[PDB]
């Protein structure tokens, strides 16, 4: 009995994959690489806690902001009404109010607080913010500060003590007190507030909704047998009513690798798929006696360069700006004392050799002598010199070790 | 202070040792405190506990920081925890509750004592 | 002074009206992410060994904290804006115990592709290695390992779930790279993933492009909260 | 004198017999439309940047009232007859709060295509921009944004639903174009949609054609009724 099934076909729409956006409240079908083909999840115990990824838990942790000294001997700055400290009020912290570590030709590193890092993962945000002020004083020190929350302001262009008292503020006393918190409100024309810093998409940073300012009410007074300087350490945390709206492009990145390729005319690291590279020979290039960068032992496999920008000088040569390789390589040239002793050198310079639509690279040792030889070679190619006259270019002795990955260059 | 004696000072007593404190602490816990259950799943040999020795509070180091070397970020002590191995040459010494055994595990508690004057800040 | 400690609060106002994280918007916002982000680039013929049979093309180390970022001019998604959400989320924690979901896209081929998972293989690399330049005895397909064979004629995106097979209490994320221990090679990564092509037939002239996207799983957990390492703003990637 | 006000009626007859809007015909006629209408044209190789990797080909601003109509001779569907129903329906209202459904068709390619959504991106453009001529730092794929990766070998029409993520009470439709406020860039559009190609491989000689159709959603609503702006008859497009 092989009964027929004339049951109408169903219109179905084929798709390549399941949702890439969905992260919760749904099922994600997949090919589990296990021996058990059922609903399977890692075994746990009390040694291995639940995921600690509650947003309210994390952003409640206090982060440290740029400290500042509070001198009592300063007869000018320590007066009634002076502005000691101020900054815009938002989840992320103003870059100038954060501990920074700069580096030459690298990226600036910011020690962001828990509330700021998380907020940089979401588009909008709202809620009260908790600013804890820690004072490095002893019982002898005494003062009073008036910290205010000015809504709708983002600078201190028109900001004074006698104006800050006209908004949400608090008056703290520094009389045997070393710690206190000023939980600032969330006063906004709207419900959620966009992040001040964000993913590269426009040329403008959004603005914070308010401004926090610390003023002097009764100037700090110390004594002769006590430090006149009292360092103040502002710390930030999110209020119990703090919330983050929508996931967006991180306005932050990891400081594991601070290497970057700015708009600085880096010379493009060949092409993708044409690396790793090594120094080799080419039968169409001076009967494979000279050196070029290959990407494969197979014939007709010379490393091609990517799109060289048209704003680069034709007489210019290049320099390695990243990880490089070592290679062994030329006799003395007529009229000059240019001669390269046989040995192993680190790749540093290079000259572009164009052959139609494809562009290749010619290696040069990282030596004061090699820079000048590549200098001339770059000039000879600019004047369309005979191929046979430019020949006296490093020699090919043997192959060299392959690079970890793509090698960068610069004019 | 206000008595023929000093002020009344709080006490903390463990096995064979007593610690004295005079003021209010500042505390916190590394992670959620618990009871190990997968450790018996790692060794077939019976585990051993030495409360009289392991519960003891020990003093291991005392560092001095002066004004001239006191800068924001200055690391006063940076060591791998837990490593409290002290011997005549750079060489775990059997002179204290320390055991020369292959494996071990325990929860730790660190107390920091500092004794400044009424007229300093930091 | 616990990580959350307010000694003396001076709160001038009442709290803001409570929303649920999904009310003025319609999704519940908590720190869980099955959003898929990229992991690698493209491959050409000149990259593969002379005998490309049962020889994998890619050796992918499995790290919840992603791979070690490497900026290129051919790939601006790493250079102008840093790595995705996942590695910045894992940067504030110490341990993990779950598996990872991998979505893999192979575009320049219409021939069958394989993907294998090696749990016990020591994860001592922070970057994927391709073809000839792969260490020998690696990128050789094994017999009794979790795998999935897929034809590109039917579907050119592979979705698999890599399990958690570590002989330990936790899984360590944010592992250092170059010089050891016994916790950095067998307790950090889920292992290695090998991607190869069923045939030994040469790669098309245009070459093949492999984009690996990944996400977290359900049995996954960020166990211990650590301090956040200093970050870098993507907005300042032009000066 | 409310908008509907009859001071003194002189009705000579009884009313016409009531039909339901679906009786002498079989559908219920009310003002709700999930009818899909076009949004853009085709792209060639010479339009894309020198390094077309993780670089989107199209920057689509999301407007319920459609894009700013631009007549061409290559495209008569805009020239002989004006834009579809949707932008003429939204012309009689002021605010919206829902998401939009997008159906996208890519015909000259058999390689993978991506689509990403940027809610918080300010919608300050009234026309889509392509390749090289796109503003820099735009048409760069982001990491943690709602997206959908699809292979054209399986299906060459992408259907996605763009959500409503605005930090406000309403969403403004019929927004002016050229010179601002804070309501025209973050409260008008749902954001921008980026369409790119997974590979950096060159575009076929014939080029690729992208037709984007869209419709309204269920959580969508035309909140406040405004007067109708003067219309143009399509029937008089020849004299």
């Amino acid at each position: 009995d092989n009964p027929p099934d004339p049951t109408p076909a169903k219109f179905f729409v084929p798709i390549p994959s399941h949702s890439w956006a969905h992260g919760t409240n749904t099922s994600e079908p997949t090919n589990t690489l296990r021996l058990d083909g059922g609903v399977v999840g890692v075994g746990r115990s009390d040694d291995i806690g639940t995921s600690d990824t509650a947003i309210s838990g994390i952003i409640g942790v206090y982060g440290l902001l740029k400290p500042f000294d509070w001198n009592a001997n300063d007869t000018g700055r320590n007066v009634g009404g002076h502005l000691l400290w101020s900054m815009p009020v938002h989840p992320q912290v103003d870059k100038d109010q954060v501990i920074q570590v700069m580096t030459q030709s690298k990226l600036t590193q910011y020690y962001l607080p828990p509330i700021s890092v998380v907020s940089s993962l979401y588009a909008y945000t709202r809620g009260s913010i908790k600013y804890k002020f820690l004072f490095g004083n002893n019982p002898r020190h005494n003062a009073r500060l008036l910290v205010a929350y000015i809504p709708g302001i983002s600078s201190d262009n028109r900001l004074t003590l006698e104006r800050a008292r006209n908004s949400a503020h608090v008056v703290f006393s520094l009389n045997e007190v070393s710690e206190f918190v000023f939980t600032v409100p969330y006063i906004t024309d709207t419900m959620w507030w966009p992040r001040k810093y964000g993913g590269p998409q426009a040329a403008g940073e959004f603005v914070a909704p308010s401004y926090i300012c610390m003023f002097i009410l009764n100037p700090l007074v110390a004594m002769e047998s006590v430090p006149s300087i009292v360092t103040i350490v502002p710390m930030i945390a999110a209020g119990d009513d703090f919330e983050v709206a929508v996931p967006a492009q991180p306005a932050v990145g990891l400081s594991r690798n601070i290497d970057v390729i700015y708009p600085k005319d880096s010379i493009i690291s060949f092409k993708s798929g044409y690396f790793p590279v090594y120094v080799g020979s080419w039968h169409s290039f001076f009967d494979s006696t000279k050196a070029i960068l290959r990407y494969g032992a197979v014939s007709d496999h010379i490393a091609q360069l990517g799109n060289i920008p048209a704003n680069v000088n034709r007489k210019a040569f290049w320099i390695v700006v990243g990880d490089t390789i070592k290679f062994k390589t030329l006799d003395k040239i007529n009229g000059t004392e240019w001669f390269i002793p046989e040995g192993e050198y680190t790749l540093g310079y290079g000259v572009v050799w164009r052959d139609g639509a494809y562009a290749y690279m010619v290696p040069y040792p990282l030596t004061p002598l090699g820079e000048k030889i590549a200098q001339y070679t770059a000039s000879l190619l600019a004047s369309n010199t005979a191929i046979s006259q430019i020949r006296p270019i490093p020699d090919y002795i043997v192959d060299s070790a392959a690079s970890k990955d793509n090698i960068l260059w610069s004019p | 202070m206000d008595r023929p004696e000093g002020s009344e000072e709080r006490t903390v007593q463990t096995s064979n040792v007593v610690l004295g404190e005079t003021n209010i602490e500042s505390q916190d816990i590394a992670s959620k405190e618990y009871s190990p259950t997968w450790d018996r799943l790692a060794s077939s040999e019976v585990s051993d506990e030495y409360p009289m020795l392991t519960d003891r509070w020990l003093f291991w180091k005392s560092v001095k920081w002066e004004v001239n070397d006191s800068a924001f970020g200055k690391m006063l002590v940076q060591e791998k925890f837990p490593q409290s191995w002290v011997q005549m040459d750079v060489n775990i010494p059997n002179f204290i509750p320390f055991n020369i055994h292959q494996y071990m595990r325990a929860d730790f508690e660190v107390k920091i004592y500092v004794n400044p004057n009424d007229f300093v800040s930091g | 002074t616990p990580n959350v400690m307010q000694p003396t609060p001076l709160l001038p106002t009442t709290n803001d009206g409570r929303v649920t994280f999904g009310e003025a918007f319609n999704d519940l916002k908590d720190l869980a992410r099955r959003y898929q982000l990229y992991w690698e680039g493209t491959i050409l013929e000149g990259n593969l060994r002379a005998i490309r049979r049962n020889s994998a093309l890619v050796q992918l180390p499995l790290y919840p904290h992603g791979l070690r970022i490497q900026p290129d001019v051919n790939n601006p998604i790493w250079n102008i804006m840093r790595d995705g959400h996942i590695p910045v989320i894992s940067s504030g924690f110490r341990y993990f115990r779950g598996g990872l979901r991998l979505r893999i896209v192979v575009e320049g081929l219409n021939s069958c592709v394989w993907v294998q998972h090696h749990p016990d293989r020591p994860s001592i690399f922070s970057r994927p290695i391709i073809g000839r330049y792969i260490a020998a005895k690696d990128a050789y397909r094994n017999h009794a390992y979790a795998a999935y064979v897929q034809n590109m004629s039917v579907n050119r995106t592979i979705e698999v779930e890599v399990p958690f097979y570590q002989p330990g209490l936790y899984g360590m994320l944010n592992a250092s790279d170059n010089n050891t221990s016994f916790d950095r090679l067998r307790f950090t990564g889920l292992g290695d993933l090998l991607i190869g092509i069923e045939g030994e037939q040469p790669i098309p002239k245009e070459g093949i492009e492999i984009s690996v996207y990944y996400s977290i799983a359900d049995d996954f957990s960020f166990n211990i909260f650590c301090g956040f390492p200093p970050m870098v703003y993507c907005d300042e990637t032009y000066s």
